[PDB]
RNA sequence: GUUUGACUGGGGCGGUCGCCUCCCAAAAUGUAACGGAGGCGCCCAAAGGUCACCUCAAGACGGUUGGAAAUCGUCUGUAGAGCGCAAAGGUAGAAGGUGGCUUGACUGCGAGACUGACACGUCGAGCAGGGAGGAAACUCGGGCUUAGUGAACCGGUGGUACCG
RNA sequence: UUCUCCCCGAAAUGUAUUGAGGUACAGCCUCGGAUGUUGACCAUGUCCUGUAGAGCACUCACAAGGCUAAAACCUUAUGAAACUCCGAAGGGGCACGCGUUUAGUCCGGGAGUGAGGCUGCGAGAGCUAACUUCCGUAGCCGAGAG
């Protein structure tokens, strides 16, 4: 969720992401497809979903993490003075990056996990076993 | 808190394989990006200038010192 | 110890242009002295003292740059940079200018 | 008849004969002394650009 | 080393219009020998696309 | 209020003056330099005024 | 009799109006917004000239006051410091820290260039008069640079002896 | 704001303005004179640059473990307009023409323009809204019929 950190606002453009197509924690992995941004809460509804499906067991990693604010102008003015201070914070997901990915849980019931958790996320997405795999 | 800002031209003036005159102005730059060479001279803002008429000519060795230097003609 | 070897090193050839380097080396019972041509990778002129002995050192140097005052005469010598490396224009190697130049 | 602009008379113009225009130089002219020592010695051109037709109407003949 | 025009300047940007001028050609159907030097070898490249380069 | 004032040096019998402003502070004493006036080489101006 | 600004996603209220630094600015320069951040209207007779010397932050082990950080000692230690104020470039062969003598924080000039529509603004070899430090080569016409500002008019003061 | 045909042909930018639908200077148009290929394109040589990408070596942010009086520090792992060990494609200056073309510059008379518009690409503001707004860049409309 929100950072404790440093400039409050920023741009937005896009390009295909780098830094997470592979699978290093835990055993599967669901993985975006399209490059909205996922931002905070949605995120977090994907954790809690999870969490109630497999907790009491399992090991649940987020990769992703709510860096880029975002804003709003507020109610209804005019083009006006500067930007709008505040209102969500968001990550920018572009497609082989990964999100989540279970740990000590079967194949089926991380379909299951997986299937509910992507019900509320704005892109489709596709889970996946790792593969072999280098970058160490 | 948006409306400040100014603008003060700088940057390389004279480049390498030029035929400076002497009193020529070669680079403006705010601090040793260049380092004054064989034949050049630096000013307050560190300014480097022609001492004598010559080919503009550069060395460059690691970006933390490159140097711009004159090799006079005849 | 050492910065201000490069320190006059830097100053002294920013200083010649035109004008030769004179390097005397005092660190030792060894106070040898040279005339280098910057630019080109060459010396001409060393004057140092191994078969030389006059005494106490200041002395003993004070020859020395009568030796190289002669030296450097035979070969059109101008005038020179005088490089001191470390040690603080005192009066062995002051002695070696004094006996250099006012023999030249 | 045509009379000429007294403020340009004594006024940094003067017409230089080959028809060119003079001036004065101006800046830090008075009332200023953290200026540096060229820069109070720095007056006395009148060299001036693209202004000078008018300048040249502003003195019919060169009083 | 034929050419010919065989689509317009119009439209098209400030270098690709320069050097239709250049090669020689102020309208399209317009045929030429040019020379196969580097420098003609790259003008004739740069608007590859409005000329039918023979061979 | 003010701190450092401008001050005028008279040449030391000369004719001619410098004008700087020798900040008030530290500056407690009266300014006693040396440059070249009217007539001959650098010389006493003392920046009394 | 007159005055009672302008910008302004209508006008008003609010805010802003000159100057410096960074992003925006699309690897030349330039580039708008009531875009995103931050500073100036000064300071220093030494924080300047020069000439000599020294080298930083931080950590670990060890130690009187101490008890995480004071002071001292060994080890590691391109800088993780410092540079009067902002930030950026630069910087250890110092521009940083300290002492000596000192005023070049000069007069008369200005090859040749940067920058601007103009008017301004920047840098500057080299020439003379005369100085300062150094044994010397040589460096000095304010400050590590980049902000610390105001045409003209009208007047105060001191020289000069052109007008009258 | 009235008669004809012929030749060329813009501007809606910059800086300044008790200035903002006005005006000065420049920029871009035309005419006459002078030089007389200095212009244009494309090539080679050379130099300059920190964007796209990428990367964590510094600043800030940040995910799972280890050691541990938590800080530092080790394995694994990321984000960046105001981060950069790196870093293109392109872009700019200069020379040369090794090669094709046809403008260029200086001097003087006359201007108009200084309300722009759309689309593609690059960004900001905005909801990654607008036949939206402000900059950059290419082209068309503007003044272009077919
Ligand atoms: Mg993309
Ligand atoms: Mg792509
Ligand atoms: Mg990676
Ligand atoms: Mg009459
Ligand atoms: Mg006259
Ligand atoms: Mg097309
Ligand atoms: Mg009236
Ligand atoms: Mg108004
Ligand atoms: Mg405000
Ligand atoms: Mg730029
Ligand atoms: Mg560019
Ligand atoms: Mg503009
Ligand atoms: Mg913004
Ligand atoms: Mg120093
Ligand atoms: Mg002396
Ligand atoms: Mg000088
Ligand atoms: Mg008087
Ligand atoms: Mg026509
Ligand atoms: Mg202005
Ligand atoms: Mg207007
Ligand atoms: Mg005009
Ligand atoms: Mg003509
Ligand atoms: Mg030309
Ligand atoms: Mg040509
Ligand atoms: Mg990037
Ligand atoms: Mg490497
Ligand atoms: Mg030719
Ligand atoms: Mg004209
Ligand atoms: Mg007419
Ligand atoms: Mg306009
Ligand atoms: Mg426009
Ligand atoms: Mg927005
Ligand atoms: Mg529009
Ligand atoms: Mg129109
Ligand atoms: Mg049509
Ligand atoms: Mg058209
Ligand atoms: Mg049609």
């Amino acid at each position: 969720k929100r950072t404790k950190f440093r400039k409050q606002f920023r741009g937005r453009m896009t390009g295909d992401a780098k830094g997470g197509d592979y699978v290093a924690f835990g055993d599967y992995g669901l993985i975006a497809m399209e490059p909205a941004w996922i931002k905070s809460n949605q995120i977090e509804a994907c954790r809690i979903v999870m969490s109630r499906h497999f907790r009491r067991g399992g090991k649940i990693y987020i990769r992703i993490f709510p860096d880029k604010p975002v804003t709003k102008k507020p109610a209804e003015t005019r083009m006006g003075k500067g930007k709008g201070a505040v209102e969500y914070w968001v990550s920018v997901v572009k497609p082989g990056r990964v999100m989540f990915e279970v740990a000590g849980v079967t194949e089926e019931q991380a379909k299951e996990a997986f299937r509910l958790a992507g019900h509320k996320l704005p892109i489709q997405t596709k889970m996946v076993k790792r593969e072999v795999y280098d970058e160490a | 808190n948006g409306r400040d800002s100014n603008p003060k031209y700088l940057g390389v003036k004279k480049f390498g394989g030029e035929v400076v005159k002497a009193g020529n102005i070669l680079v403006r730059q705010r601090g040793t990006k260049f380092k004054a060479g064989q034949g050049v001279g630096m000013g307050r803002d560190h300014t480097l200038f022609a001492l004598s008429d010559g080919k503009v000519v550069f060395i460059n060795k690691g970006k933390g010192a490159r140097f711009i230097s004159i090799e006079a003609a005849q | 110890r050492r910065k201000l070897r490069t320190r006059r090193k830097v100053r002294t050839t920013t200083a010649a242009s035109g004008r030769l380097r004179l390097s005397v080396y005092r660190s030792s019972k060894h106070i040898y002295a040279q005339i280098i041509d910057d630019s080109r990778g060459q010396t001409l002129a060393a004057a140092s003292s191994a078969a030389l002995k006059s005494g106490n050192k200041t002395d003993t140097a004070a020859a020395v740059g009568k030796a190289l005052a002669a030296a450097a005469a035979e070969k059109g010598i101008k005038q020179v940079v005088f490089d001191r490396g470390s040690y603080k224009y005192h009066g062995r190697v002051k002695a070696l200018a004094d006996a250099a130049r006012e023999g030249g | 008849p045509k009379m000429k602009t007294h403020k340009m008379a004594k006024r940094r113009i003067k017409i230089t004969g080959t028809g060119k225009v003079m001036a004065f130089k101006s800046g830090k002219r008075h009332q200023n002394t953290g200026k540096s020592g060229d820069e109070i010695r720095g007056k006395g051109k009148g060299f001036v650009l693209a202004k000078a037709e008018w300048a040249r109407m502003k003195l019919m003949l060169p009083r | 080393m034929k050419i010919k025009l065989v689509r317009s300047v119009i439209g098209r940007p400030g270098n690709q219009v320069k050097t239709v001028q250049a090669l020689g050609l102020r309208k399209i159907g317009d045929s030429r020998e040019v020379s196969d030097t580097p420098a003609v070898r790259g003008m004739v490249k740069t608007v590859k696309h409005l000329l039918e380069v023979q061979e | 209020p003010r701190i450092i004032v401008k001050m005028e040096s008279s040449a030391g019998t000369g004719f001619y003056y410098t004008t700087t402003k020798n900040r008030r502070n530290t500056q407690a004493k009266l300014e006693l330099k040396k440059y070249d006036p009217v007539a001959k080489k650098h010389v006493v101006f003392r920046e009394k005024k």
